[PDB]
RNA sequence: CGCAAGGCUGAAAAAUUGACGGAAGGGCACCACCAGGGGUGGAGCCUGCG
RNA sequence: CUCUGUCGUGCUGAGGAAUCCCUAGUAAGCGCAAGUCAUCAGCUUGCGUUGAUUACGUCCCUGCCCUUUGUACACACCGCCCGUCGCUACUACCGAU
C-alpha cells in the first residue's frame, strides 16, 4: 500500500503568468516555483516554492532600495514574501478572495500593495504582519497598481483611480475608454506622466502635478494609438533614460521614447519576437550603452534583447531546459536514466538523474514518441503522416517513411520482442513495419485511435473511433473478440504484464476493467471529472503489485488504482494543466507526466445593557469636561482619550452611543428594562435626556422614556434634592425642543393650508354655462363579512 | 416499512388531512378583506 | 426622517411666495405625481405628527409639576 | 388465440423558485428552572423482555 | 375509622450512586365487585371510601416551536437583520482543436 510523491519536475522556463522581474538574473515563474535564473549561462541560480502551497503563481515585485526580499502573489489569493539569500517564505499574507494579479512596493519598501481578481485592493505593513485596511471602487478587476503617501490605480472597467492613504478613500477618478476596458498602466519615474492602455490599441496619456473645494489631480491630456490593435498586456518605463514598452500578448514589442502629445511621443523601434510575448521587462546593465529588453514568452522562452537608442539584435536567450509549445508524449527508455519527450515543434531527450536535457531535434508534430530497444533509436509518428527514426549516439536523422498520406499516427507500438513497430493511423489502417519494411496491414472499419500489444506478444488490441475496442491475435490477424460498452470513443488503453486485465479508458470519463478472457467487463468504474487520457499499468509483478495502474485525466489528475480489489489507493495532484501523456518505470519505482503546463513531473439583560451604556457615556462626559476644563485653561496639548469602543465605533458622541443603545429595543424591551432600572443610574439618564433634549434628536423617545421614569419614581424624585437643578434644565431644553417643532410643524401645515386653497382657486373653472354638473378620492375597502 | 417511508418522503405523498380554508363556501376566490 | 422632512419644507416655505408654488407648473404633473396630490399627501401627514407632539406637550407640563412639587418641599 | 414477450449488456435531477447556517425577538414544556412529593434501584417471589 | 381499657421497644429495622414520574378530588392509603370474541389470573378492568404538602411564576439552564414573507383598514408603534454559495443574463479574459 505504498504511495507515491512528487520528486522532480522541470522542462519549463517563463509559463503564461505575467510579470517577470530582473535583478544580471532573471527572474520568472513557473507553475507554482518561482524560479531564479542567469542570461548569461542558461544555467538556473535556484527555485523557491513553498511546500504548503500548490496553487500556481501569478505575480512578482521587487521590493526598491531593498533587493533579496521579493514579494510573490499566487492565484489562491496568497502573498508569499520570500528572501533571496536564503530561499524561504519569510511570511504569508491571506487575505484576499482569489486571484492577486498586481503588486506595487513603496519608496521605502514598508508598504506593500496587492490588487487582486476579487477587486479589492489591499495594502499591507511588513514591520506589524497585519493588514492594515481594504480599499475598495472598481466595478470590475483591478490591472495595475502604483505607488505615487497617495495610491494610484486602474481597473478593468476603463476607470483609473487616485486613492488617499491618511483618509482611506478615493480622492479622484476618471474614465480612460469610454466603452472599452483600460487593460494597462504604465508610471514615469518621477511621477509626472502616466500612460493607460486600453483595449483598440489605444494609450491616454495622462499629466499629474506633484479637499473640499473641487480637487482636479489627473489630467488626460491626450490620446494615441499604437501599430497593433490588440489586448495591449503592459506598459514598461525605463528606470533612467527616457523610454518605455508597450506590449501585447503577441510577437511585436514597441519600444517608444520620450522627448502635441503626438509630437512628444514618437516610436522608437518596433521589434519583432518568435512567438507570443508574455511579459517584457526591463534590465539595466552595468556598463553598457544599450537597453536591454528583457521578454519573457507564452511559447516557453526568455530572450534578451539589446535595442540602440541614438535596431535590435538577438542577445541572449533561454529555451533550452524547456520544450517550447507543448508536451504531447513520453517514452523512457529501458535502464531507466534518460527519457524521450515529444512536443510539437521539437524533440528533447533527457537525463533523469541530472533532471537535464541532453539532445535535442526538430520535428513538425509530434503525436507518439518510441524508443527501440537497446535504447539506440526513437521513433515519432506524426501527423502529416509520417515516421521520423532518429537517434541519442549521433544526434541526427536517420530515416523518413510516409506510413499515411495525410492521416495523424495516433498509435506507436513496438512488439515486445523489438523487431516490429505498428502504426494506427488516422486513415482506415493500421501498419506492421519490422526491422525498416512493411510486413503487413490491417484494414479495420473506423478510424484508429490508440492500440497496444501482450507483453507476452499474442494478442493486440486496438480501440477505434466506433467507441468500440477490438482485441486480434498476433500470428494472424482474426478477430479475437471485441469490447463495447463506452458511449465516446476510447482514447486509451493498456494491459496487464500477464494478458489477464485490460484497463480500457474512454472520453465517457470513465474506464473498464475487462477480464481478456471471455472479455468480461470485470468493473465499470467513473472516476474523474473529465475525459480520462492516457492509461498504464506498471510491468514488473516482482514486488507484488501487477495489478495496479495510473490514469492521466483531463480535469488535471493521476489516479492510482489497484485492479483486483478495484480501489483507488492513491489521487496525484500537482499538475494545473489539462495533462497530455505519462509513462510509468520499467523497474515499476517510478513515473513520469507531461501536462498542458508545459511541465512534466517525475514522481517516486437590556436594563443591564443600558445600565452598562450610561456608565460609559458619564465616564465619557466627565472626560470631556475636563478636557474642555484644561484646554480652557491652556491650549496646550492634552486629548481626550476617550473609551476604545468609542474609538472603535469612530469616534461619535457618548450621546449619540446611548441614543443607539436606546433605540436598538423593541419598544416593550424598552418599558420592561426602564422599570428594571434601578435608582441610582437615573441620574446619569436624566442627564442624557437633558443633553437630547438640548441637542434635539428623537424627541418622542426622549419624551416617552422621560415620562416614564417620572411616572415609575415620583416620590423619589420629590423628596430627592439633586435632581432639582437636573430636572430644571430638561424642563427648560424638553419646552424650548417641543415648542421649536410645534411652532415649524404649525407653520407647515398654514402653508399648505393657504396653497392647497390658491390651487383650488386656480383650478376652479373656466368657461360658464347651462352645465355646471361637471364640478374627490374614493377607496376600495372590501370587507369579507 | 423503512423502505416505504423513503420513498414516500423522496417522493413526497402523505395523506395528512390539509387545512381548508374555514369559508371557501361563501368566498371561494378568497379575497383580502383591506385595500383593494 | 418626520423632523427632518419638516424642517427643510420649513425652509422652503419661508423662502419662497405662495403665488409661486402655487403656480409652479412642471411637465412631470400627471396622475398621483399631480401638485394637488403631492400637496394634500404631505399635509395630511404633517397633520398627523402636529396631532402627536401636540399630545407630547400635555403630557410634558408633568415635569412643571413635579418642579412645583419640589418647591413645595 | 394474439399482443405484451428479443439483451452496447454483466449486483452494491430541477433552480430567476435551490443548499446550509448565524443574530435578535417571541411562545411553550413537571421529556425545563424553581418547591415539595412519590417510585424503581436494598432482601425474597414470580409474568414478561434480551 | 372513632371511643374505651390491659401491656410497654423486645432478628419479636423503609433501602446508595443514579434514573424516572407527578401540580386538585392529583399523589398516596383502603377494600368490594366483575372477568365481557383481542390482552388479562403470577393478573386485568371497573367501583366506592379517606384525601394533603408545593408551584401555579419564569424563559436564566435544558430543550421544542415560530417569527425576519404573506393572511385586514382605524388610532398607536416599528423601521431597509446578517453570512457562505448555487442557478440565470451579459461582459470581457486564458489556453489546447
Amino acid at each position: 500500500y505504498l504511495k507515491f510523491e512528487p520528486s522532480k519536475s522541470f522542462g519549463v522556463v517563463v509559463s503564461s503568468n505575467s510579470n517577470l522581474v530582473w535583478s544580471g538574473q532573471a527572474i520568472v515563474a513557473a507553475n507554482e516555483e518561482v524560479l531564479v535564473w542567469d542570461i548569461k549561462k542558461g544555467e538556473l541560480l535556484s527555485r523557491w516554492r513553498d511546500e504548503n502551497c500548490k496553487f500556481r503563481v501569478t505575480a512578482i515585485a521587487q521590493s526598491r532600495t531593498d533587493p533579496d526580499v521579493f514579494a510573490v502573489g499566487y492565484e489562491d489569493g496568497s502573498i508569499r514574501l520570500w528572501d533571496s539569500k536564503i530561499a524561504t517564505s519569510v511570511v504569508s499574507f491571506n487575505g484576499h478572495k482569489s486571484a492577486i494579479t498586481v503588486l506595487a512596493f513603496d519608496k521605502t519598501g514598508v508598504r506593500l500593495a496587492s490588487g487582486s481578481k476579487d477587486t479589492d485592493i489591499i495594502v499591507w505593513d511588513l514591520v506589524a504582519e497585519v493588514g492594515q485596511y481594504k480599499l475598495r471602487g472598481h466595478k470590475d478587476q483591478v490591472t495595475g497598481l502604483y505607488f505615487i503617501g497617495f495610491l494610484l490605480t486602474t481597473g478593468k472597467d476603463s476607470l483609473i483611480k487616485l486613492w488617499d492613504l491618511s483618509s482611506r478613500h478615493c480622492i479622484e477618478t476618471h474614465v480612460a475608454q469610454a466603452n472599452g476596458e483600460c487593460w494597462a498602466l504604465g508610471v514615469s519615474p518621477d511621477f509626472t506622466g502616466c500612460i493607460t492602455a486600453g483595449n483598440d490599441g489605444e494609450i491616454t496619456v495622462w499629466a499629474l502635478d506633484a479637499l473640499s473645494q473641487s480637487v482636479n489631480f489627473l489630467q488626460n491630456r491626450g490620446t494615441l494609438h499604437r501599430s497593433s490593435k490588440e489586448r495591449a498586456a503592459e506598459v514598461v518605463f525605463h528606470p533612467l533614460r527616457d523610454y518605455f514598452a508597450v506590449h501585447g500578448v503577441e510577437k511585436s514589442v514597441e519600444i517608444w521614447r520620450i522627448r502635441e502629445v503626438s509630437d512628444v511621443f514618437v516610436q522608437h523601434v518596433i521589434v519583432r519576437t518568435t512567438g507570443k510575448v508574455r511579459s517584457v521587462d526591463w534590465a539595466l546593465n552595468p556598463g553598457v550603452k544599450d537597453l536591454q529588453l528583457l521578454v519573457g514568452g507564452t511559447n516557453n522562452l526568455l530572450e534578451l534583447y539589446n535595442i540602440v537608442g541614438k535596431d535590435y539584435n538577438k542577445a541572449l536567450a533561454v529555451e533550452l531546459p524547456g520544450h517550447r509549445t507543448d508536451i504531447r508524449s513520453v517514452a523512457i527508455s529501458s535502464d531507466d536514466k534518460m527519457l524521450a519527450s515529444a512536443a510539437n515543434g521539437s524533440l528533447k531527450i533527457w537525463n533523469i538523474k541530472t533532471q537535464q536535457c541532453i539532445r535535442t531535434f526538430d520535428c513538425g508534430y509530434a503525436l507518439c514518441c518510441a524508443f527501440l530497444p537497446g535504447d539506440k533509436v526513437v521513433i515519432v509518428g506524426t501527423k502529416e503522416g509520417e515516421l521520423q527514426l532518429y537517434d541519442v549516439a549521433s544526434a541526427s536523422l536517420l530515416e523518413t517513411v510516409n506510413a499515411h498520406d495525410g492521416h495523424a499516427v495516433w498509435a506507436l507500438q513496438v512488439h515486445p520482442d523489438g523487431r516490429s513497430v505498428v502504426s494506427g493511423g488516422a486513415d482506415k489502417t493500421a501498419k506492421f513495419w519490422d526491422f525498416l519494411v512493411q510486413s503487413r496491414i490491417l484494414k479495420v472499419s473506423d478510424d484508429i485511435l490508440s492500440l497496444r500489444f501482450s507483453p507476452d506478444a499474442r494478442l493486440l488490441a486496438v480501440a477505434l473511433l466506433d467507441s468500440t475496442v477490438k482485441v486480434f491475435f498476433n500470428d494472424t490477424l482474426k478477430l479475437y473478440l471485441n469490447l463495447y460498452g463506452h458511449k465516446l470513443p476510447v482514447l486509451s488503453m493498456d494491459i496487464s504484464y500477464d494478458s489477464k486485465l485490460i484497463v480500457t479508458s474512454s472520453a465517457d470519463k470513465n474506464i473498464r476493467i475487462w477480464g481478456l478472457d471471455f472479455g468480461d467487463c470485470h468493473k465499470a468504474l467513473f472516476g474523474h471529472q473529465d475525459s480520462i487520457l492516457q492509461v498504464a499499468f506498471i510491468p514488473h509483478n516482482s514486488d507484488g503489485n501487477g495489478h495496479y495502474f495510473f490514469s492521466a485525466s483531463k480535469d488535471r489528475t493521476i489516479k492510482y488504482w489497484d485492479a483486483d480489489k478495484f480501489e483507488q489507493i492513491q489521487r496525484i495532484d500537482g499538475h494545473h494543466g489539462e495533462i497530455w501523456a505519462l509513462a510509468v518505470s520499467h523497474s515499476g519505482r517510478f513515473l513520469v507526466s507531461a501536462s498542458h503546463d508545459k511541465s512534466i513531473r517525475v514522481w517516486e439583560m437590556a436594563g443591564e445593557r443600558i445600565a452598562e451604556a450610561l456608565e460609559l457615556g458619564m465616564t465619557d462626559l466627565n472626560t470631556i469636561r475636563e478636557w474642555e476644563e484644561a484646554r480652557q485653561i491652556n491650549p496646550n496639548i492634552a486629548p481626550p482619550q476617550r473609551n476604545p469602543i468609542f474609538v472603535a465605533l469612530g469616534n461619535i458622541p457618548a450621546e449619540t452611543y446611548v441614543l443607539n443603545t436606546l433605540q436598538k429595543i423593541k419598544p416593550a424591551s424598552l418599558h420592561d428594562a426602564l422599570l428594571v432600572l434601578p435608582f441610582s443610574t437615573i441620574p446619569s439618564l436624566l442627564t442624557f435626556l437633558n443633553l437630547f433634549a438640548q441637542r434635539e434628536l428623537n424627541v418622542p423617545l426622549t419624551c416617552r422614556i422621560l415620562f416614564f421614569v417620572l411616572k415609575t419614581h415620583h416620590k423619589q424624585i420629590v423628596a430627592s434634592r439633586t435632581m432639582r437643578a437636573t430636572l430644571e434644565k430638561v424642563r427648560a431644553n424638553l419646552r424650548a425642543a417641543l415648542r421649536r417643532q410645534k411652532d415649524e410643524m404649525g407653520f407647515n401645515i398654514a402653508a399648505l393650508k393657504v396653497v392647497s386653497m390658491q390651487l383650488r382657486d386656480k383650478s376652479v373653472r373656466e368657461y360658464v354655462d347651462e352645465t355646471w354638473e361637471e364640478k374627490v378620492r374614493k377607496r376600495a375597502f372590501a370587507s369579507l363579512s | 416499512i423503512e423502505e416505504l417511508i423513503k420513498r414516500r418522503i423522496l417522493a413526497g405523498e402523505f395523506d395528512e388531512v390539509l387545512r381548508r380554508r374555514p369559508d371557501m363556501f361563501g368566498n371561494p376566490h378568497g379575497v383580502r378583506r383591506g385595500l383593494v | 426622517t418626520a423632523p427632518v422632512a419638516q424642517r427643510v419644507l420649513w425652509a422652503l416655505f419661508k423662502s419662497h411666495p405662495a403665488n409661486k408654488l402655487s403656480s409652479l407648473s412642471v411637465k412631470g404633473a400627471r396622475g398621483h405625481k399631480s401638485l394637488n396630490e403631492v400637496l394634500d399627501a404631505i399635509k395630511v401627514y404633517t397633520e398627523r405628527h402636529y396631532k402627536r407632539i401636540e399630545e407630547l406637550v400635555d403630557e410634558s407640563y408633568l415635569v412643571e409639576y413635579t418642579l412645583r412639587e419640589m418647591d413645595a418641599l
